DNA sequence: CACTATTTTCGGCTACTATAAATAAATGTTTTTTTCGTAACCCTTCGTGGACATTT
């Protein structure tokens, strides 16, 4: 059980989940960044990496 | 784009809810979706001391407009 | 080996870039005013009895 599933698997497998993942799930809603002044610019951020 | 109406059966000459406000972003939509798609590589937008600046190369004169 | 041909290069053309003066007028650009937890305990309320006046 420790060897492949050490003492630290609730520290390291928590961030190890929002770096792969949980990052992509958060630019995903938070995108499109708009102006209403001149309608016809647009910045949309599509993927994120550390 | 100016206000619409129309006819129900139940409400005849109502007013529709939508068409009130204009969205102001469609036809700018449309607008950019025909621009060309380039990918930037960061050599493109190299700059010196001659950008963003006055002036052009005057085409060189000819013995027509002597 | 002959010349085609992009590469290498000269070359000059051009166009301000500072630095000092005349206005003069137009233009934008930015500051200084002027104004729009338990427990007492006061508090609040429902209430009950006293006497006065009209009326029988």
């Amino acid at each position: 059980f420790l060897k492949v599933k050490g003492l630290v698997k609730q520290h390291l497998d928590s961030f190890n989940y929002f770096v792969d993942t949980d990052l992509k799930k958060i630019i995903k809603a938070n995108q499109l960044i708009l102006s209403d002044v001149d309608p016809e610019f647009y910045l949309k951020y599509v993927d994120i990496r550390v | 784009t100016a206000i619409q109406l129309k006819l129900n059966p139940d409400g005849t000459m109502a007013i529709d809810e939508e068409t009130m406000v204009v969205d102001r972003h469609k036809n700018a939509s449309i607008e950019n979706e025909y621009k060309e798609k380039v990918d930037e590589n960061p050599f493109a937008n190299l700059y010196n001391y001659g950008s963003y600046g006055r002036g052009s190369y005057t085409d060189p004169w000819t013995v027509e407009e002597m």
